[PDB]
RNA sequence: AAUAUUAUUAACUAAAAUGUUAUAUAUAAUAAUCUAAGUUAAUUUGAAUAUUAAAAGUAC
């Protein structure tokens, strides 16, 4: 959500359309290190779940590649 | 000496000894008789 | 002996008008512009070299 | 006269939140022990930084020494430096504390910068 | 008894009411025609940092201090 | 009592007056519908299971010679959940006819 | 370059010093004028667990 | 400046100042702007800046006239 | 009381609720495009100093 925020607001702080890009990509400079969640795991958050989903008829038949 | 630091367990197992007297001295504060 | 405060008769309970001074040093939030600042981008001040200079 | 180890002992917070009538004021965080010429180094350093037109340095020596060797046994709370105005130069906190930090590394406990009037001790603390 | 309690676990305990008879038990009685606004029990999780990706707010929000070990 | 007394009159039965009242003076002055208790018997929680049941649904009268503990038994009272306690002295329900 | 004890007393002496992190430590650098290099001081860039803590 | 020394430097009524502001202008074109009775507080507060003291200001009364009450 | 001296230690067979580990560690959010001058180079200290040598800092 953010970063399409991000696009779809003016460009006042940073070049658009214009191949110089004022801020360059520097992955190596950022911080190299690790967070507790890359030793304990990614945080628990409550599983992402259907209600009041209706009954699942047809539940022996596969479905096609829909291509067609 | 004592040097390792207690296990995050034991010290709740301490947490409930706590609540343990109180849940004791509550039973304490009750009248001595009740009127039926 | 036993000590209790006194009830409360007339007035607050935390001093209005006998308010101690309050002790920080009082630089404004909007003086001193670091935190607590919520001001609408809308609303952005001091631009006056940057983006102020060329308004509306 | 000829006090044992245990006397007046500094270890315990006291209850007189101090007041101080200069402008500014350094005061003691913690508890301990302060040898007299580390005040004097204290104040020497302090000197050097202050406006001797608009400023002056007061410095509370007037406690009690106690032996060990005779030096200090500061309580939590008890106020070492004075900056009093002689005119209307009023100083924000980062220059008070800028001139108090020339003087704070003599001093071997932790020290706060206080402004005019009682300490707010719920603020400091 | 009518009073719950020995006089051990009256003068340890303020939980059981004083069983005063024929006063208020805080001075005189109240007038009769919250505490939690002024007590603030806001607990911060994470502590807040200091401003090293500005460079005005680095310098503003400096600290004065010097780190003392206890002597 | 130009309201209590229809009140008390009529309006139920009654065992509705608790009494909280020195030993002396009940033997005096007594009222004879009130159940005598003491005012720490009340306080205490001792009294519960006698007091009605429906907490809301009551409203009790606190006969107390010094007014103090007749505030003080009010508070005894809502502490147990009867918010609705009204006071009365002993003169107040001799002109509403209970003695 | 000098170790500062830790960030806060870690501050941007000239026009061109910059903040940058070596490897999750935070440090800063100046193209101009070397001897204004900043460290925070902290573990090495490669420790084991005996060996460093 | 008066608290280096602790004395003020000579007396000056606000007639003078005028006299003074008068010639300087924001612009010689238009003369009246910027008005007098705000840009002499320029010149009579850089007098007050140089140690001058002064007349209608600082001291409570205005120079005796002769032949008023 | 009367007398005598002194400078952790698990029958056997089972049951049993108290061992395991909470390790130091915090990031994203600046590369930072745009602009004429005008009390004023205040005054003092100084050979000089004009916001940025010292002094003095509630003039506007
Ligand atoms: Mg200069
Ligand atoms: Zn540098």
């Amino acid at each position: 959500i953010s970063e399409q925020v991000q696009n779809r607001v003016r460009s006042g702080k940073e070049l658009v359309g214009t191949v110089y890009q004022k801020a360059r990509r520097q992955p190596w400079a950022k911080y190299n290190g690790m967070f507790p969640y890359d030793y304990n795991g990614p945080a628990r958050r409550p599983a992402a779940s259907f209600v009041d989903a209706p009954t699942p008829t047809h539940n022996a038949e596969v479905c096609g590649t829909a291509y067609a | 000496e004592l040097l390792h630091p207690l296990p995050v367990r034991a010290r709740k197992m301490e947490w409930l000894k706590r609540d343990a007297v109180e849940e004791n001295e509550e039973i304490l504060r009750r009248p001595y008789y009740t009127i039926k | 002996r036993y000590y209790a405060l006194p009830h409360l008769r007339t007035g607050p309970p935390m001093p209005t008008t006998l308010e101690q001074p309050s002790g920080e040093f009082p630089w404004g939030k909007f003086s001193t512009m670091v935190g607590g600042t919520r001001i609408h981008p809308l609303y952005r001040p001091d631009g006056f070299f940057k983006d102020n200079m060329y308004p509306a | 006269i000829r006090q044992f180890r245990r006397y007046g002992d500094p270890r315990y917070i006291n209850n007189e939140a101090a007041l101080i009538r200069g402008q500014w004021g350094l005061i003691t965080a913690d508890f301990g022990m302060v040898t007299q010429s580390q005040m004097e180094n204290a104040r020497l350093a302090i000197l050097r930084r202050l406006p001797r037109g608009s400023f002056t340095l007061t410095m509370h020596t007037d406690y009690e020494e106690f032996p060990v060797h005779f030096a200090f046994k500061f309580t939590t709370g008890v106020p070492l430096f004075e900056i009093m105005p002689i005119s209307a130069r009023r100083l924000n906190q980062a220059e008070a504390e800028g001139i108090f930090l020339a003087g704070r590394p003599f001093i071997p406990l932790q020290t706060v910068v206080v402004p005019q009037g009682r300490v707010d001790e719920y603020h400091v603390f | 008894p009518r009073i719950p309690g020995t006089a051990e676990q009256r003068n340890w305990d303020p939980a059981i009411p004083l069983f005063l008879d024929d006063v208020d038990e805080q001075g005189r009685p109240a007038p009769l025609r919250d505490p939690s606004a002024f007590v603030s029990d806001t607990v911060k999780l994470r502590d807040d940092k200091r401003p090293y990706w500005s460079r005005r707010r680095w310098a503003l929000t400096d600290k004065f201090l010097v780190p003392k070990s206890p002597k | 009592d130009s309201h209590k007394l229809r009140e008390k009159l009529s309006s139920r039965k009654g065992i509705f007056v608790i009494d909280v009242r020195d030993p002396g003076e009940r033997k005096l002055n007594p009222v004879p519908r009130s159940v005598a208790l003491h005012h720490h018997d009340l306080l205490s929680g001792a009294s519960c299971p006698i007091l009605p049941q429906q907490k809301s649904a009551a409203e009790l009268f606190v006969l107390a010679s010094n007014e103090s503990r007749g505030l003080n038994s009010a508070a005894a009272l809502r502490r147990w959940g009867y918010d609705s306690v009204v006071q009365v002295d002993y003169n107040t329900l001799v002109e509403a006819g209970y003695v | 370059p000098q170790m500062v004890m830790s960030r806060d007393e870690l501050k941007l002496r000239c026009e061109y010093c910059r903040f940058e992190w070596i490897h999750d430590t935070l440090c800063v650098r100046c193209p101009a004028q070397p001897s204004h290099d900043q460290r925070e001081m902290w573990l090495h860039s490669t420790w084991m667990w005996g060996k460093q803590q | 400046p008066v608290p280096l020394r602790g004395h003020y430097c000579a007396l000056m009524t606000l007639e003078m100042a005028y006299e003074i502001a008068k010639m300087k202008p924001l612009c010689w074109g238009r003369p009246e702007y910027p008005l007098l009775e705000t840009r002499v507080r320029r010149v009579v507060g850089q007098a007050r800046r140089m140690g001058v003291c002064f007349i209608g200001v600082d001291t409570p009364y205005s120079s005796p006239v002769k032949d008023m009450t």
